[PDB]
């Protein structure tokens, strides 16, 4: 009894028209993924970093290790086209399986075969298909084992002389780190998970993660949920998609900070500077130059009787002044090497800048991840010139967005999901109004 | 009265808007007002 | 039976008519160079 | 107004030579400055050290003087301090440096003259906005 | 008949004036905590170095504010995103100076206010009603969200969430045009849109119900007493009221469904309002407003400026004056 | 429920009313573009082209500073490009 | 039936757009507004009123497009097309700035005209007038801010221009120089319409999830008819909710839909006077108490003291471009400036 616009949930209980409709749209996500690479490689020109070019994809793919060499050059467009090709090519066949079984197939599934069909209330059914995702989602997981250590390595960042592409000999087992990562704070200077800064803990949490889900896909075949799950929980199909709609926001608002924060596994030799980055970056710029000039950046008072290019956090370390103070968690390849135990060492500033950090310093400030919605770059007052919105403002705020919205869509289909499973989803009873049996409150 | 079915009015009446309003962004990036 | 022309005729008319002029006369100016 | 020869004529060199530009050269040498340039010249003055601009002022008391297309080529290849008195392509983008500034690669002689031709001009036309800052916005 | 089912049962008891329930649980106290700092500081709170810059702000009553310009004022930028409890502090006296009341309000009203969604989602359960009140309000949570968390997120620093305070908020607007260019922003805009057209379509509706109440009072009573709580008949007259707006625009800009009536008025403001805190919260990334400066040039390259420069002219003026001390190199890039 | 008017609906799906308006429709839409582009929208109007904002060698606004006066004031700076 | 009762009965007449005799007033004046904005906005410089472009034709987009409105010089005339300044000269009439009164004045008289109409089809429905009435709050706005407060100024100039950035200047401009937040007229406007908003969706969404199941279906738009005499949702269990969730909720639809006329209406009827308080500089621009404290006490500082830096800084940006007429020469030394910015 649905109307037109909310016609598909009328595919609720057809598994045959239903199944047709995630294949098909699966089919779009791959499209999209193929077609859009090979339109950023029409369009890729080399000599130019990738965050000057509006890439989102082409950057995934360096970061996997593919076409890029020393410092994140681009030596071989190949993988890219490739990727693009391979998925472009797959979405066909999704789509063919998309339309049959949405139009052609069986309308039904559990007359055709007791194994594909399924019941949304029968809680051991649900729980298989649930495991079996499981293992194919920690078979996916090591794949990305697998390429770090077997098949090419993966772009580091940190890595010695500008970064390059590096093998994961030793990935790290130690569940101490692992799950330390987890239980850091989100907050300034731990970050969470967020703050994972190597790539040997990047792959390690991979092979957990793995095992974790082969295990518990494993465990959701061979078992039914447990009396106390099944009281706790809803169980239909719209309670099943309300689920997963949070949990989707949830992992939305987490990658929104990855992207905006985490400049190892979104290197910023492609996809730009972050903002903290940027904005050390700023004062390191003018440090630099100040210095050549004769200042003596240790001793200099700014206006406020704060150190003008160096002062001290809360808790000592020698950090950059002005506003970045505010950024000095930061931290980058380019600015380690002045690092010393109690922060950044003025011997080392005052000794040990190569010009290679002069062009990188230079290089980010005036790519500060900072424009306008028409690509205009910089600040809201600058004038027009630079067409430059950095990717990673792309990518946290559309998937702030999104993130949103499915937060909206799992109340949504959550509160929906409770009132039709008690059965007032479609409005009070007239001859059963429950607060008309209730005594009044006063 | 009814010859042509309304869905086909629909839908050229809906690419004649996306042209036109196309043709504006387009605008936005050539000649005047595109700061070049 | 309907009539043609009545007072929605000229509503709609007086309206509809400077529109698609005015929007022409904003087509044909995406073209000029400065 | 209009973007007449007047305006498009620019010294070639020190001795007074000058050139006159053509509209092409000058919209070229706009969309190659925004290329190469603008991240941090915008609008003529330099982001990363604003005590030195654009401005043909003060292009023309830097040593070697750049206020003409020979000076403003050559600092293209090998960019000098405003006194001359050190070479430093390694933090500034020059033909001699473009193994480590990648945007300097495909930059012909002739994107040269116009990159050039537009510095020169542009205060021509803008007049105090160019190199002058937020103030002139 | 055991303790804790009796628990249980009060706590999701029907019965109580005010409904406890799970959410509940969470709700009042930290609403609790919130609400008696809040009421402290802004009474009594000594200054506070909102921007690291050891200028500090005073912000309440008995520093010499009034109840405009009074705030509690946000935590130091010096502290930036670090967590700053109580516990974190080597004294009150430090904690006082820092801004450290500013976190311990925000957190806990956050999650109170979270809280107070999902207790609209289970009491609206409890008396078998539809759900959806709570995604109502999920528009203006997720607006109190951007303001005090995600924007401070995405610029580095809780000193640049914004203050809670009459005058604080004045401050917090007009930096925020001038870094962002809110007011060209299309999200921003809808907001506009969905909180004029919210205003316009509550005296719209509220006039045209009230036009069409029927007859059931004297002149010398209040036509309020026409309805009783709890009658069974509506107590106008919808057709009338359609009848009249009908003719007053035409008959198919008009509602007759009371329902799909009722939904539209659900649905503007909250969308509209979804939209200008999700503005925020991706200008918090500095996608920013649209930016026309000197886009219209003559043919000699001249600029020509339009209304967008001048609105230009007015964001440097607050761009160069805010946080006048703060700022050491010349891009405010945060 | 209705006014006597013949609905839209019957109207715009009709073979008659898209006869008469796939002319006056393009008619219309090609009148507007030419407006604009024989020049004659600048003349009416008085809006300055691309080229007629400022005088060669010049930097300041025409701007209108008389009340009485200001019709001549205007035609003093457009003959100031002539 | 002569001449005059002939015509009431074609005025009156039920047809696809009523007209009465209130659309004599309306349609042409309200149709003329329209016009004139959509002509200036696509064809009209305001180079000889403002040193702005604002036409399509001139390379302007929707959100910079503007009819300007007319020079300082200009003062308050009505800028008639016969009228002394153009001399029945269209395109000078279009350059001075015309078509700004004729907006803002054609437009007053289309608004007259509305709520003339309102009276009208009302009175012959027999409904109550409240919808006429709430209109006064949207005249009350538009005759304070666009006619009455840049009569108290030096003219037309000040008033608003009728565009989406042009207003957004007027904000501006609002902010540095009335410092028009701090008013508490306008306070009470912002609480109007955010509070008419939030009534809007609590309403809208109360009424939706206290709907009685009047039919079978999931849509539930279906199971209302609008001759039904019943409720459609449960006035009781809205109460009840309310009350155990908020303290304290209607209990009387009447009160409750006068409510959200009043709430509204009233707030933009305040927001009315603050303007016309700002027509004549009379601006809630201090607290003097904060400036004797702070000119003597250098340590002293508000977020109050920090929002009059903006506005100062607000004021000498915007000024020389904003008001040309008055050929402010600011040098590079005497602008406000923060550090390094
Ligand atoms: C089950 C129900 C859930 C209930 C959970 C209840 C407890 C949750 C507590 C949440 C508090 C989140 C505040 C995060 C603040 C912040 O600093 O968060 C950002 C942190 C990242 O922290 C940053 O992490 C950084 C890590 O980078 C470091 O390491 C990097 C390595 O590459 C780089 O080197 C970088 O330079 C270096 O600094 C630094 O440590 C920074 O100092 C640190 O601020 O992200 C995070 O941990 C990622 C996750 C944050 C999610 C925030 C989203 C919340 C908003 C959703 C609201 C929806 C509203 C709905 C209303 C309707
Ligand atoms: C990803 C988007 C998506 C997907 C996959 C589906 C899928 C489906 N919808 Mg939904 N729907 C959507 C969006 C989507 N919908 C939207 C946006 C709306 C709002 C307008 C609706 C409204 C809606 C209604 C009202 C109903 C559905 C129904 C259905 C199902 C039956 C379709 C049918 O009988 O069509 C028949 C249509 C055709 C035969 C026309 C041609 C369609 C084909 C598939 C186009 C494919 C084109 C492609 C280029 C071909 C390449 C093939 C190549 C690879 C070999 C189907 C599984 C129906 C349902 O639930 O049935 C129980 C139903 O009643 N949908
Ligand atoms: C979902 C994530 C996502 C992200 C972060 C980006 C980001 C980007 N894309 Mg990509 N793109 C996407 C999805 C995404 N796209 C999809 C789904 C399509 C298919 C339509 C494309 C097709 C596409 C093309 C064809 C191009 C880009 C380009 C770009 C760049 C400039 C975008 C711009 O100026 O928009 C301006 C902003 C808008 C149009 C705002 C959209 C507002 C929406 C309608 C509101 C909706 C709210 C709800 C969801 C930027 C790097 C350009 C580029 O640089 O390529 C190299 C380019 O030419 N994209
Ligand atoms: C997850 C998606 C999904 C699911 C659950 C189903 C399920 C089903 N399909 Mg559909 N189908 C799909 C995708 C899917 N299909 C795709 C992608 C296509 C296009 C190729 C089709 C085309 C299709 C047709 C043409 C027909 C069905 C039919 C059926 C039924 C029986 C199939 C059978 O006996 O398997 C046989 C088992 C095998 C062939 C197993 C061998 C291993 C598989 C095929 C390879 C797996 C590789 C890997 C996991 C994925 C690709 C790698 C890639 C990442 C590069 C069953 C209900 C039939 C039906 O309904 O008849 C009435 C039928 O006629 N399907
Ligand atoms: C897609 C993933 C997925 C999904 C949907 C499910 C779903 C389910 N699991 Mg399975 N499970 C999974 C993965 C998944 N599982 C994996 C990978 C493993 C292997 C480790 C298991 C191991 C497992 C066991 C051992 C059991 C289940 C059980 C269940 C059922 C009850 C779950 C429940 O009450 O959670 C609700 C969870 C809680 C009430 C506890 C919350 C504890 C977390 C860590 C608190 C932290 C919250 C914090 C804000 C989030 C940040 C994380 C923090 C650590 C940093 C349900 C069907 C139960 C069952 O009935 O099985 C038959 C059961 O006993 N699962
Ligand atoms: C995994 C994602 C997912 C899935 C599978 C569903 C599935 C479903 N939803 Mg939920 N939903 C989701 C996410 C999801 N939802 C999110 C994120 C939200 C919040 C935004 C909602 C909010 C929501 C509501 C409010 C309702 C549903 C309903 C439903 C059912 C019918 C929906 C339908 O027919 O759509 C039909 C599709 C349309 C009408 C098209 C909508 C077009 C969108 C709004 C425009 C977006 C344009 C985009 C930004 C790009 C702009 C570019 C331009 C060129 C177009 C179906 C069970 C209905 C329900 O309860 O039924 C049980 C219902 O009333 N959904
Ligand atoms: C009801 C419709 C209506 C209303 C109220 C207005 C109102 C107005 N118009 Mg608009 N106008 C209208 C329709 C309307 N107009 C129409 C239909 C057109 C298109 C033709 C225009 C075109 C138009 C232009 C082009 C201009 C106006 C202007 C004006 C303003 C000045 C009018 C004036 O001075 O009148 C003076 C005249 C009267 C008040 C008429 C009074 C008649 C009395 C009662 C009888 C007098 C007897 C008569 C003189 C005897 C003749 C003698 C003979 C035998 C020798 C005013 C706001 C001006 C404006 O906006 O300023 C910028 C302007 O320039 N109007
Ligand atoms: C695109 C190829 C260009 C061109 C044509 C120029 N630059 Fe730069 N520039 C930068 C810095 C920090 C300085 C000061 C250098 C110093 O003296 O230490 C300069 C200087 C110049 C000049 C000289 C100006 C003068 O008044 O004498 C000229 C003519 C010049 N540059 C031209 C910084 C940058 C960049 C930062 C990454 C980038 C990119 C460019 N410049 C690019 C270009
Ligand atoms: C059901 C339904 C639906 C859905 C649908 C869908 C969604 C579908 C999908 C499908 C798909 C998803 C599709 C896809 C396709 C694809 C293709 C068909 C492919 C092709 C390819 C090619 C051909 C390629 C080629 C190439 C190469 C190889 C190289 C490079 C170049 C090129 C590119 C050329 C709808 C809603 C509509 C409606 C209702 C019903
Ligand atoms: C990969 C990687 C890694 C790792 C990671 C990991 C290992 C993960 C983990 C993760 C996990 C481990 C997670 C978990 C989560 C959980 C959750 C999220 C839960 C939730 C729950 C809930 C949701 C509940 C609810 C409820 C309640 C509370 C009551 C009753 C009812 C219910 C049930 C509803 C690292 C970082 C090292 C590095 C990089 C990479
Ligand atoms: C002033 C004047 C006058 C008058 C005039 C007039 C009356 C005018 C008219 C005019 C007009 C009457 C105009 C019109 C135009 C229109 C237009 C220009 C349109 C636009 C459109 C658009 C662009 C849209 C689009 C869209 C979108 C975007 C989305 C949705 C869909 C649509 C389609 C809606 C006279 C002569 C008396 C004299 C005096 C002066
Ligand atoms: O706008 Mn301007 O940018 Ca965001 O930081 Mn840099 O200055 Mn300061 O502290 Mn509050 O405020
Ligand atoms: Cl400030
Ligand atoms: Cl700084
Ligand atoms: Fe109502």
């Amino acid at each position: 009894g649905f109307a037109w616009w909310a016609g598909n949930a009328r595919l609720i209980n057809l598994s045959g028209k239903l199944l047709g409709a995630h294949v098909a749209h699966a089919g779009l996500i791959v499209f999209w993924a193929g077609a859009m690479t090979l339109f950023e490689l029409a369009h890729f020109i080399p000599e130019k970093p990738m965050y000057e070019q509006g890439l989102i994809l082409i950057p995934h793919i360096a970061t996997l290790g593919w076409g890029v060499g020393p410092g994140g050059e681009v030596v071989d467009t190949f993988p890219f086209f490739v990727v693009g090709v391979v998925h472009l090519i797959s979405s066909a066949v999704l789509g063919f399986g998309g339309v049959y079984h949405a139009i052609r197939g069986p309308e039904t599934l559990e007359e055709y075969s007791s194994f594909f069909g399924y019941d949304w209330k029968d809680k051991n059914k649900m729980t298989t298909i649930l495991g079996f995702h499981l293992i194919v989602l920690g078979i996916g997981a090591l794949l990305l084992v697998a390429k770090a250590m077997f098949f090419g390595g993966l772009y580091d960042t940190w890595a010695p002389g500008g970064g390059d592409v590096r093998v994961i000999t030793n990935p790290t087992l130690d569940p101490r780190v692992i799950f330390g990562y987890l239980l850091k704070s989100p907050f300034g200077g731990e970050g969470w998970i967020v703050s994972v800064n190597n790539l040997e803990d990047v792959v390690g949490g991979h092979i957990w993660i793995g095992l974790i889900c082969i295990a518990g896909g494993i465990w959701h075949i061979l078992t039914t949920p447990f009396g106390w799950a099944r009281r706790a929980f809803i169980w239909s199909g719209e309670a099943y998609l309300s689920y997963s709609l949070g949990a989707l926001s949830m992992m939305g608002f987490i990658a929104t900070c990855f992207v905006w924060f985490n400049n190892t596994v979104y290197p910023s030799e492609f996809y730009g500077p972050t903002g903290p980055e940027a904005s050390q970056a700023q004062a390191m710029t003018f440090l630099i130059r100040d210095q050549k000039l004769g200042a003596n950046v240790g001793s200099a008072q700014g206006p406020t009787g704060l150190g003008k290019y160096l002062m001290r956090s809360p808790t000592g370390e020698i950090i950059f002044g002005g506003e970045t103070m505010r950024f000095w968690d930061f931290r980058g390849p380019w600015l380690e090497p002045l690092r010393g135990p109690n922060g950044l060492d003025l011997n080392k500033i005052k000794n040990d800048i190569q010009p290679w950090q002069e062009r990188r310093a230079a290089e980010y400030m005036t790519h500060a991840p900072l424009g306008s919605l028409n690509s205009v770059g910089g600040v809201a007052t600058e004038i027009n010139s630079v067409n430059f919105v950095s990717p990673r403002s792309w990518l946290a705020t559309s998937h702030f967005v999104l993130a949103f919205f499915f937060l909206v869509g799992h109340l949504w289909h959550a509160g929906r999901a409770r009132a039709a499973a008690a059965g007032f989803e479609k409005g009070i009873d007239r001859e059963s109004e429950p607060v008309l049996s209730m005594p009044s409150l006063d | 009265g009814g010859r042509i079915p309304l869905w086909i009015v629909a839908t050229v009446a809906g690419m004649g808007v996306i042209v036109i309003v196309g043709l504006f962004f387009y605008g936005a990036y050539a000649g005047l007002g595109s700061s070049l | 039976s309907y009539p043609i022309f009545t007072v929605r005729w000229v509503a709609v008319h007086t309206l509809a008519v400077p529109t698609i002029f005015f929007l022409g006369a904003i087509a044909a100016m995406q073209f000029i160079q400065r | 107004a209009e973007l007449t020869p007047e305006v498009l004529t620019v010294p070639l060199n020190s001795e007074g030579k000058t050139i006159t530009l053509t509209e092409k050269q000058y919209l070229e040498g706009k969309r190659l400055f925004q290329y190469a340039c603008a991240s941090c010249h915008v609008g003529g003055i330099t982001k990363t050290n604003p005590s030195l601009d654009l401005r043909t002022e003060t292009l023309a008391l830097a040593t070697p003087p750049r206020d003409n297309i020979e000076g403003l080529v050559d600092y293209m290849k090998n960019p000098t301090t405003y006194d001359g008195e050190q070479e430093i392509a390694e933090v500034h983008p020059s033909l001699r440096s473009a193994d480590i500034f990648p945007k300097m690669r495909n930059l012909t002689e002739k994107d040269l003259v116009a990159i050039a031709g537009h510095i020169l001009v542009e205060p021509k036309i803008l007049g105090d906005k160019w190199g002058g800052g937020k103030v002139y916005y | 008949a055991n303790l804790w089912e009796r628990f249980c049962n009060w706590v999701t008891s029907t019965d109580n004036r005010l409904y406890v329930g799970w959410f509940g649980v969470i709700m009042i106290p930290t609403l609790l905590a919130a609400t008696i700092c809040f009421v402290i500081a802004f009474i009594a709170a000594p200054p506070v170095d909102i921007d690291g810059i050891r200028e500090p702000v005073s912000g309440s009553l008995l520093y010499g504010n009034n109840i405009i310009t009074g705030a509690v004022v946000p935590s130091s930028n010096a502290i930036g995103l670090h967590f700053y409890p109580i516990w974190e502090a080597a004294s009150l006296d430090e904690w006082l100076y820092n801004g450290g009341p500013y976190q311990l309000i925000i957190f806990h009203f956050l999650l109170g206010a979270s809280c107070y969604m999902g207790r609209q989602w289970e009491l609206s359960y409890r008396l078998g009603m539809r759900p959806w009140i709570c995604v109502a309000y999920s528009a203006p949570l997720a607006s109190a969200f951007a303001v005090f968390l995600i924007y401070p997120i995405g610029q580095g620093s809780f000193s640049d969430g914004m203050p809670l305070g009459i005058s604080g908020t004045f401050n917090f607007m007009i930096v925020f045009q001038a870094e962002h260019n809110i007011l060209m922003h299309p999200f921003h805009q809808l907001g506009v849109a969905g909180v004029f057209g919210g205003a316009l379509f509550c005296a719209m509706h509220g006039s045209l119900v009230t036009s069409s109440l029927i007859r059931e009072t004297t002149e010398t009573e209040s036509a309020n007493y026409g309805y009783k709580f709890g009658q069974e008949e509506e107590t106008y007259n919808i057709v009338a009221a359609h009848g009249y707006f009908g003719r007053l625009i035409f008959q198919y800009a008009s509602f007759n469904n009371s329902r799909s009536l009722h939904f539209f008025l659900a649905a503007w403001p909250v969308v509209g309002v979804w939209f200008t805190a999700l503005g925020i919260s991706t200008m918090a990334f500095n996608l920013n407003g649209f930016n026309f400066n000197h886009s219209v040039i003559d043919a000699k390259g001249n600029v020509i400026n339009t209304w967008a420069d001048i609105i230009n002219r007015a964001n440097l003026g607050m761009e160069v004056m805010h946080e006048r001390n703060a700022h050491n190199f010349p891009l405010d890039l945060a | 429920g209705t006014t006597g008017e013949r609905p839209f609906s019957d109207i715009i799906t009709s073979v008659r009313y898209w006869v008469i308006h796939s002319i006056t429709i393009p008619a219309l839409f090609i009148a507007g573009w030419l407006f604009v582009s024989t020049g004659l929208a600048y003349d009416v109007f008085g809006t300055p082209r691309p080229d007629s904002y400022y005088a060669q060698e010049q930097r300041s606004i025409p701007l209108v500073t008389d009340r009485f006066e200001a019709k001549q004031q205007v035609e003093t700076f457009l003959e100031q490009l002539k | 039936r002569g001449w005059f009762d002939i015509l009431d009965d074609w005025l009156k007449r039920d047809r696809f757009v009523f007209v009465g005799w209130s659309g004599i007033l309306l349609f042409p004046c309200a149709y003329l507004a329209l016009g004139g904005w959509l002509t200036g906005t696509t064809f009209v410089t305001s180079w000889y009123t403002h040193g702005l472009a604002s036409s399509y034709l001139e390379g302007c987009n929707f959100l910079t497009v503007a009819v300007s409105t007319p020079a300082n010089s200009m003062g308050h005339s009505l800028l008639l097309l016969w009228g002394p300044e153009a001399q029945g000269d269209f395109t000078r009439w279009c350059q001075l700035g015309g078509l700004w009164t004729f907006i803002a004045l054609h437009g007053a008289f289309g608004l007259i005209g509305f709520m003339l109409r309102q009276f009208e089809i009302a009175r012959l429905v027999g409904v109550r007038p409240y919808n006429a009435i709430a209109f006064s709050a949207p005249i009350a706005v538009f005759v304070s801010v666009f006619l009455i407060y840049p009569l108290g100024q030096s003219s037309w100039f000040f008033a608003p221009s009728f565009g989406v950035a042009a207003i957004f200047r007027f904000l501006l401009f609002f902010q540095g120089f009335h410092n028009w937040t701090l008013n508490p007229f306008h306070m009470m406007g912002v609480a109007g319409v955010l509070g008419g908003a939030l009534l809007c969706a609590i309403h809208g969404a109360t009424v939706e999830n206290t709907l009685f199941q009047d039919g079978e279906g999931a849509s539930t738009f279906r199971a209302f008819n609008p001759t039904q005499a019943e409720e459609t949702y449960s006035m009781v269990t809205a109460n009840r909710f309310w009350s155990q969730i908020f303290g304290i909720a209607f209990s009387n639809k009447r009160w409750l839909h006068f409510f959200m006329l009043f709430v509204p209406v009233t707030g933009l009827w305040m927001s009315a006077i603050g303007v016309v308080g700002l027509a004549l500089n009379l601006r809630s621009y201090d607290f003097i108490s904060q400036e004797i404290r702070a000119a003597e006490d250098p340590e002293f500082e508000t977020f109050y003291t920090k929002n009059l830096l903006l506005n100062e800084g607000i004021r000498a940006w915007m000024a020389p471009q904003d008001q040309p007429h008055e050929n402010f020469v600011f040098p590079e030394e005497v602008l406000p400036r923060g550090n390094a910015l």
